[PDB]
C-alpha cells in the first residue's frame, strides 16, 4: 500500500517470426520509392508479420513512387506490382524492398490495416483473379514479372 | 521468515518474465517427390516487473 | 506414359484431382497439371502431380 509496492509492468515486448515462403520457388524484388501521401505509420503497426500488396504510380508528378493498394480503384489494381513482406522502417528510410515473385500462405495477407492479424483476408480472396494471383494450397502463387 | 541483513536503505526486486515459443507443430505429411512447404511463424514475449 | 489432371473447385470431392476429360468443359478448365512416374491407388491415393 504505501511502504511496499508490488508488482507492475514496464515494457511489454512481443517478438514474431517473419513471413514464410516457399524454398524451391525462387524470390524475385525490386527497390521502389516510398508514396509520402499513405501513412507508413497505420500499416507498419503491430509486430505480427503481414504483407499487403502494392501498386504504383505510372505515370504522373510521382512516376515510379508506390503506395498500398485499394480494392476498390481499378487503376490500382491495373497496376499492382508484388508485397512487401518483412515489414519496413518508414522513416530510416522511405525505399522498400517489393517482392515481384514469391509464394505466401493464405493468412499472411493484410491488404486492409484494420483486419484481423495472420487470418486470411476474405476481399483479396475474392477478388485474386482480376489482380493476377493463384492459390493451390494456401500459398498465394504469384509472377508479377510475367 | 528468516533474517537477513544489508546495508543499503530501499530494497527493488526487479523480475523478467520470459514466455518462450513453445515448440509445437507436427510435420507436415507430402507424397514422395514433390517441392516442400515452409512452417508457420511463431510468437515469444518478454514482460518485466518492478517491486 | 503422363496424362493430364485436374483440380475440383468445389464440391463433396472438392479438392481432388481426375484425369483430363477432353470433352468436359471443368477438366478443360480447371487443368491443374499432369502425372509422369506411375503410381499405384492400391497403395496410396495420393498422386504426385
Amino acid at each position: 500500500m504505501d511502504k511496499v509496492k508490488l508488482f507492475q509492468t514496464i515494457g511489454r515486448v512481443e517478438y514474431w517470426e517473419r513471413v514464410p515462403r516457399l524454398h524451391a520457388y525462387g524470390v524475385f524484388a525490386l527497390p521502389f520509392p516510398m508514396d509520402p501521401d499513405v501513412n507508413w505509420a497505420q500499416w507498419f503497426t503491430g509486430p505480427h508479420p503481414r504483407a499487403f500488396l502494392v501498386s504504383i504510380h505510372k505515370y504522373g508528378p510521382k512516376a515510379g513512387h508506390v503506395y498500398p493498394t485499394n480494392l476498390t480503384d481499378e487503376d490500382a489494381l491495373l497496376n499492382v506490382i508484388g508485397m512487401v513482406l518483412d515489414g519496413h522502417d518508414y522513416e530510416n528510410d522511405p525505399n522498400v524492398t517489393v517482392t515481384l515473385k514469391a509464394a505466401v500462405p493464405i493468412e499472411y495477407v493484410q491488404q486492409d490495416p484494420q483486419a484481423p492479424a495472420l487470418q486470411p483476408h476474405q476481399a483479396v480472396l475474392d477478388a485474386a483473379e482480376v489482380l493476377k494471383l493463384k492459390v493451390i494450397k494456401g500459398h498465394y502463387f504469384f509472377d508479377y514479372t510475367r | 521468515f528468516p533474517e537477513d541483513s544489508t546495508f543499503a536503505s530501499e530494497l527493488e526486486l526487479y523480475l523478467l518474465r520470459t514466455q518462450d515459443a513453445e515448440q509445437t507443430g507436427m510435420t507436415f505429411v507430402h507424397q514422395v517427390g514433390s517441392t516442400s512447404l515452409p512452417v508457420e511463424a511463431r510468437v515469444a514475449k518478454v514482460d518485466l516487473a518492478k517491486a
